[PDB]
């Protein structure tokens, strides 16, 4: 925050309500919107019933959700039982106030953001671990073994895929300078667009990112048609509901900081409108991973986990390398633009064989 | 509070039960590939509310059992009930389910209401996937207090709401 | 297998059968709710066959609101089936013409019967 | 880990009860327990008529339902000595076809959903779907459809449906090329099917594994040619064949085996000429509905066997079949009577799971389920 | 065979481009083939007399025995049926009835024969055992819909449409392919 | 052609060949014999172990040698190494009071099931099986069921006012040993076959 200022902390709480209350309904209407690309995929139509749009069934179905007797299953951790959600939902609802809306002001006066601390990424990395710590814990306090081995998956394969996210963040920041979300991005305002210099970073972050539940390990897993996942199979009413919300509010927040970290967080090269850049990006991360969800199969953890431990990682911690023999010689920054346009045409052509 | 003690909040929060209907599916034989079949891309119960299927009892209000429940099957279908949240109602689809159907022997229960608090019964062999739906839309209606029988009596919201469960 | 109660006796056949299954352990018994009409248990009445597995005891139908205080008599027939540590219940569907022979003939031929038609039942709706 | 993977949970598909003694990521042993859907066929059919029966025998495997129609038919046919025309025979064999497709596209949605990807499911029930407004067309019933006769079929066919079988037949080949397509080139897939699935022969002989995942493993044994029955001795006719029986060898060897009934199917479509449709023999085949009201014969004929039946003569038979999952086959013992003394199934889908401990020995957590999807179960036919 | 994850989205996205295929009942109605098993009516002859002698032959040859039929003997001032017995009684348990078509093919006058309403789904046990007068040519809909329909005031709307109404239900009103 | 030699072994050594003008053939093995004699046929090369199906002939109107009879179904695969396709059954009949007879599950691993459910139907014991577990009657089930001796079990069917259906006086249909509702049946009532 060396060039941005600081709105009270009475508009800052106001912020802070009004991104998790966006993040409910985003959430629920990102839900409905799922449920009807999956439809149009697989030539069915969703629901053109409760709502127009089903734009209703999200309200039928939280009304559901409440008074739909919670349950504390007995021989479970009284506390735990009840504890876990809460820590699995608040760990993913924050940290999305650092993504930068617009420039300083584009508010309405103030700030597009909550916050915009000096050390972002680390922020981001800390506040990933806790989810696997939710979901393991959950796990444990289900009192299922059945769905404590479910967690343990579930913890292996992100906590894997979330040490991979390290390495892949690393690159940029040689680049930059500055562990600001917004000193990032005016960064890729001035030389432009930073996954042009680091694609073998943004694709490491990509796949990392889907371990995070988003898809395709879905060995994650859910508790459907294998040794079921952790986290959930014990909770009722409202718990279970908190669970998928802190999924997927994770899920759309790992697609936001995509094209927020290596594409041209909302900062486009021409027109450089606040919000709506942003906006789209996610909704094209966001189509694109339901193309994943509908269109691929599972990895059973263990390819998973093989895979990201074997190759993501390294790649990443190499490319990391490059990256920082570069900037140490500093030689021009045209080389990493020429390296990552080689590397990409390389991983490209061992396709079409 | 089981949705009530209010004119208001009531019709509200059954209107929401009543699109919100999850089924959990119980699938016993070939009933229950007729019910697949209710979600394919030609006939989906996946409009009014039902998109979603969780595996999961702890999960799900409508219990659908589909299919012909043997006697050895009884006692593992009343627990998954059993361990089911409470505001729940229960479909009981084909023949098979509702009477004994053709197979009146030793082996299939003649009634599944013998096990489980039956709120809604679906014949056929099987029962279209449409007829399906029309015991779907019927449950619908039944917890919004739309439904009556052929006495004139207006039936209740939520079955298994009346039984010592013990 | 031994008798006790008489039919259309709703509280007579409750109290012979409180008095004859003393300190019994009923948790590997069976309890066989002989009754006819599946769907209408408002006029419904019925007899019940106890499967020890050691012994058998039969009590005719006597019991249901079919008659005055057999519904009562019913429910705390269950009640005290449950309390006993009785987990197996069953219902079986006789005719009503076979109710009243079926309770005379034979032990074996009777309990293979009953064994045979009966349907695994929640002793709630009993209750 | 004994781990106890019940019955209908968490989606297993085929209600079954596993004991999977397992430590680890592994598959040490799988002890299954089976009987949940046991209705008590062989019983309850020593308690109704030979007509009567043709309602039981779709219920069993109720994907590949008509095969258990034929099997039946045929053995009582060959017990009484009846004698089948040849449109019938043809009409037969194509609705036997229709419902192998069908039963194909069932298995393998549920076992890419099992394992992989919901997606795939949907376009082979689409074209399941298609097919069941064939066989709503023809016989006026999705399945358990009570069509077939001893003597033959119950009636003819409307004028609509050979236009829509053509339409089937021309959109089918493109469709299946499709889903070879996407499968074939495995991208997962292949690193999770290729290795999993050991079938030797050898074991898969010795436990008797004969329902299609056993050509998968290289063994060129089917029905259709062995032991022709239907007149398939009279088609032009390519087997499918596996190298090393697998998942993925499973798979494709299925799908081959669409393409290959599909052009059965145009080859029976193209060979088929009027005629008549079930043996006229009284004792056998109930009068014609019209002359009810002119013939005494007829009408005596009629209430006769509309309510005793016929009497077969005392004897035993059998006759072996192959349906989309196996060896099929009914033993009849037929003691004079209107009712069978006794009908035993045998029960591709049952002798075919004995093979499961030794199929899964080794194999991944996640993996048993796509192995036991890939081994074609029907619970309908194991519990029976 | 890293293509295939290509060609596979591929393809995907081709069907999503493709919008059409569903049907959407009850909004749009089913279509049925004129062979479909639905539910039992009794059939009248020109005279408008029935065509059920009261033979019993539909229940004999009932797999499920889910047919129960009393009868009785014609009164000359007002016939019922073509001879000298009709059905008294003709109840039908339709959670019994398996749906095979067997009382029809048994039916030597041609009085009962399968419809095509499927919308027969109901809440208790003891009103799914459909009676005669529920399954006359003459009424239109099952029971829950004409219950519906009374308690509504809103008439009965079938969720099928036919090509055809077959001739052994000559007799049977049905919505046909767009005559009407 | 390893039927041929099947039939001249067992027509030498006294075991009677029922054969049907069909094409069915089978070969009655004593109890003695029988685990020998299927031995030295897996021996001879019958790869495939198809059935082990049990019989109750309580009820039959001829009489049997014993109440229950076992027949298994012996194969050799045609597409494997040397496929003749020869395929035939044993029948064994076994007594009502020694319901045993030897396991082939040690030959093929097929009759494991088949023999498991042979003893869950009739109350036939198999020597020698490594499980004989009940398979598919209820865990709590108390007899066999497939003995004719054991009820099927019917529930009567309901209708509107007492109105009621009791399958077994309700049926038409006659078996071997009913006598029919004339006088007698004889003629095709007796048994009917048509000739071809
Ligand atoms: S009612 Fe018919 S379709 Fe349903 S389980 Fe029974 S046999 Fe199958
Ligand atoms: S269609 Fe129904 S009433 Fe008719 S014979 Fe079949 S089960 Fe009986
Ligand atoms: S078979 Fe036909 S004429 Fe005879 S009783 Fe039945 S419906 Fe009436």
């Amino acid at each position: 925050t060396w060039s941005y200022p600081v709105d009270p902390y009475w508009m800052v709480a106001l912020k802070a309500l009004l991104v998790v209350v966006g993040l409910l309904t985003a959430f629920a209407f990102m839900t409905l919107i799922e449920r009807r690309l999956l439809a149009r995929f697989q030539v069915r139509m969703g629901p053109n019933r409760v709502g127009p749009f089903g734009l209703l069934q999200p309200l039928a179905d939280a009304i559901k959700s409440i008074f739909k007797e919670d349950i504390v299953v007995a021989q479970a951790d009284r506390f735990l039982f009840v504890l876990a959600p809460l820590i699995s939902v608040v760990f993913a609802l924050l940290a999305f106030g650092l993504i930068p809306f617009g420039p300083p002001g584009s508010f309405f006066g103030y700030q597009p953001w909550v916050i915009n601390l000096d050390l972002g990424i680390l922020y981001l990395f800390a506040v990933s671990e806790l989810a696997v710590y939710g979901i393991f814990l959950s796990g444990w306090a289900s009192g299922s073994k059945y769905s404590l081995l479910g967690s343990l998956r579930s913890s292996a394969s992100l906590i894997s895929y979330e040490l991979g996210l390290g390495l892949a963040l690393l690159a940029p920041v040689l680049l930059v300078g500055s562990l600001n979300l917004n000193d990032i991005v005016n960064w890729q305002k001035e030389h432009g667009w930073l996954f042009l210099y680091a694609f073998p970073a943004f694709l490491v972050y990509l796949i990392a990112s889907m371990a995070e539940a988003a898809r395709t390990p879905f060995d994650l897993p859910e508790a459907e048609q294998e040794l079921v996942g952790g986290y959930h199979t014990e909770y009722s009413s409202i718990k279970w509901a908190l669970f998928q919300m802190a999924e997927y509010i994770h899920f759309i927040t790992a697609s936001a900081l995509i094209p927020t970290l290596f594409l041209g967080g909302w900062t486009m090269p021409v027109l450089e409108v606040p919000y709506l850049w942003m906006f789209l990006k996610i909704a094209f991360f966001l189509f694109f991973f339901i193309w994943i969800r509908a269109t691929w199969f599972r990895l059973r953890y263990d390819q998973l986990l093989r895979f990201g431990w074997g190759f993501l990682f390294p790649l990443a911690l190499l490319w990391f390398l490059v990256t920082a023999l570069v900037v140490a010689l500093d030689l021009p920054r045209t080389y990493l633009l020429y390296l990552s346009a080689l590397s990409f045409l390389v991983l490209l052509g061992a396709v079409l064989y | 509070r089981e949705g009530i003690l209010f004119t208001t909040l009531e019709k509200l929060v059954a209107w929401g039960r009543s699109n919100s209907l999850w089924p959990a599916t119980f699938g016993l034989a070939c009933c229950a590939i007729e019910m697949m079949a209710s979600t394919d891309a030609r006939n989906d119960l996946a409009r009014f509310g039902s998109e979603v299927f969780r595996a999961s009892p702890r999960q799900a209000d409508v219990m659908i059992v589909a299919g012909r429940l043997s006697k050895k099957m009884a006692p593992v279908m009343r627990r998954v009930w059993e361990q089911m949240p409470d505001p729940k109602w229960v479909i009981s689809m084909g023949a098979c389910a509702s009477s004994g159907g053709m197979f009146n022997n030793y082996a299939i229960v003649q009634n599944v209401d013998s096990v489980v608090p039956v709120d809604v019964y679906v014949p056929g062999c099987p029962p279209r996937p449409e007829a399906l739906i029309y015991a779907v839309m019927q449950l619908q209606k039944k917890v919004r207090g739309q439904a009556y029988n052929e006495r004139g009596e207006r039936l209740p919201p939520v079955a298994a709401w009346k039984r010592t469960r013990g | 297998m031994v008798r006790v109660g008489m039919r259309a006796a709703p509280r007579v056949s409750l109290e012979a059968l409180k008095a004859a299954l003393g300190g019994l352990k009923l948790s590997e018994a069976k309890v066989y709710l002989i009754t006819d009409w599946q769907d209408k248990r408002d006029q419904a009445r019925y007899a019940l066959l106890l499967h020890t597995g050691k012994k058998d005891l039969l009590v005719p139908d006597a019991f249901g609101p079919a008659f005055p205080g057999g519904e009562e008599a019913l429910s705390e027939l269950v009640g005290l089936l449950l309390a006993q540590g009785a987990r197996r219940f069953y219902e079986a569907v006789v005719s009503p013409g076979e109710m009243t022979a079926l309770l005379d003939l034979p032990p074996e031929e009777l309990l293979k019967r009953v064994m045979a038609i009966a349907n695994p039942t929640d002793p709630g709706i009993y209750l | 880990m004994t781990l106890n993977v019940g019955p209908q949970h968490p989606s297993t598909h085929g209600v079954l009860r596993l004991m999977v003694t397992l430590s680890g990521e592994e598959v040490l042993e799988v002890v299954p327990h089976i009987g949940y859907l046991h209705t008590g066929f062989e019983k309850t059919m020593e308690h109704r008529t030979y007509l009567q029966n043709i309602t039981y025998t779709p219920r069993m495997d109720y994907l590949h339902s008509f095969a258990h129609d034929l099997a039946y038919a045929l053995a009582v046919e060959k017990l009484l000595g009846a004698v089948v025309p040849p449109r019938a025979e043809t009409i037969r064999v194509i609705l036997n076809e229709l419902s192998r497709l069908a039963s194909h596209l069932v298995f393998l949605g549920t076992g890419l959903l099992d394992l992989g990807a919901l997606t795939p499911f949907f376009y082979a029930f689409r074209e399941r779907e298609t097919i069941l407004d064939l066989f709503e067309w023809v016989t006026g019933q999705r399945f358990h459809h009570n069509y077939i006769r001893i003597g033959g079929v119950k009636e003819d066919l409307p004028e609509e449906f050979v236009p829509e079988l053509k339409k089937l037949l021309e959109v089918l080949p493109h469709r299946i090329d499709e889903y070879e397509a996407l499968f074939a080139e495995s991208p997962i897939f292949y690193e999770r099917a290729r290795g999993v699935g050991v079938i030797p022969p050898e074991v898969a002989i010795d436990l008797g594994l004969t329902g299609g995942s056993l050509r998968a493993s290289g063994v060129n044994y089917d029905v259709r040619k062995a032991y022709p029955y239907s007149g398939y001795e009279t088609y032009t006719f390519d087997v499918p064949l596996g190298e090393r029986g697998d998942v993925f060898d499973r798979m494709l060897v299925r799908i081959r085996e669409m393409r290959e009934s599909v052009k059965i199917i145009k080859q029976a479509l193209e060979r088929l000429e009027p005629g008549p449709v079930r043996d006229p023999n009284p004792q056998i085949t109930p009068p014609p509905r019209h002359l009810l009201e002119t013939s005494m014969e007829a009408v005596i004929y009629h209430f006769k066997h509309y309510t005793e039946g016929f009497h077969p003569p005392k004897g035993e038979v059998y006759v072996p079949t192959e349906s989309a999952r196996g060896e099929l086959g009914y033993y009849i013992v037929s003691d004079g009577g209107s009712m069978p003394y006794r009908v035993k199934v045998r029960a591709p889908s049952f002798v075919n799971l004995q093979s499961l401990p030794y199929a899964c020995k080794g194999e991944q957590v996640p993996d048993m389920v796509a192995i036991i999807a890939s081994l074609d179960p029907v619970m309908g036919d194991v519990d029976r | 065979t890293l293509k295939a994850l290509a060609q596979s989205l591929g393809i995907t996205l081709k069907y999503l481009f493709s919008k059409p295929v569903t049907v959407p009942y009850p909004d749009a109605p089913v279509a049925l083939k004129p062979r479909f098993h639905g539910r039992h009516v009794l059939t009248r002859h020109p005279n408008g007399l029935e065509k059920c002698i009261g033979c019993s032959l539909c229940a004999a040859a009932c797999p499920a025995y889910a047919i129960y039929v009393e009868p009785a003997e014609n009164d000359p001032e007002n016939p019922v049926s073509a001879g000298e017995r009709y059905a008294k009684v003709y109840e039908i348990n339709m959670l019994r009835c398996i749906f095979c078509g067997l009382c029809e093919e048994a039916c030597p006058t041609g009085a009962i024969v399968l419809g095509y309403d499927f919308e027969m789904a109901d809440y208790e046990y003891s009103d799914l055992v459909y009676g005669k007068e529920d399954m006359l040519v003459d009424v239109v809909g099952t029971k829950p819909q004409r219950r519906e329909a009374k308690r509504t005031g809103k008439p009965v709307k079938v969720g099928y449409v036919v090509p055809y109404v077959r001739p052994e239900l000559e007799g049977f009103k049905a919505p046909t392919e767009g005559g009407k | 052609m390893r039927l041929e030699r099947v039939l001249e072994e067992a027509r030498a050594k006294g075991y009677p060949i029922e054969d049907n003008g069909l094409g069915n053939l089978w070969v009655v093995l004593p109890r003695e014999r029988f685990k020998e004699e299927m031995a030295h046929y897996k021996a001879m090369g019958f790869n495939f172990l198809a059935d082990i199906v049990g019989l109750d002939y309580l009820t039959y109107p001829d009489p049997r040698p014993e109440r229950f009879a076992v027949v298994y179904e012996l194969v050799s695969l045609p597409g494997w190494k040397d496929g003749d396709g020869s395929r035939f059954f044993v029948r064994v009949y076994v007594p009502e009071e020694d319901p045993r007879l030897p396991t082939v599950t040690d030959l093929w691993g097929s009759a494991n099931f088949l023999e498991r459910e042979v003893y869950d139907l009739f109350g036939i014991v198999f020597e020698g099986h490594p499980d004989l577990r009940k398979i598919l009657t209820p865990e709590d089930l108390e007899g066999h069921p497939l003995r004719k001796d054991y009820p099927l079990g019917e529930t009567p069917t309901l209708f509107r006012e007492g109105r009621y259906i009791i399958p077994a006086e309700f049926r038409a249909a006659l078996t071997g040993k009913d006598p029919g509702l004339t006088f007698y049946k004889g003629g095709s009532r007796k048994g009917y076959r048509s000739l071809w």
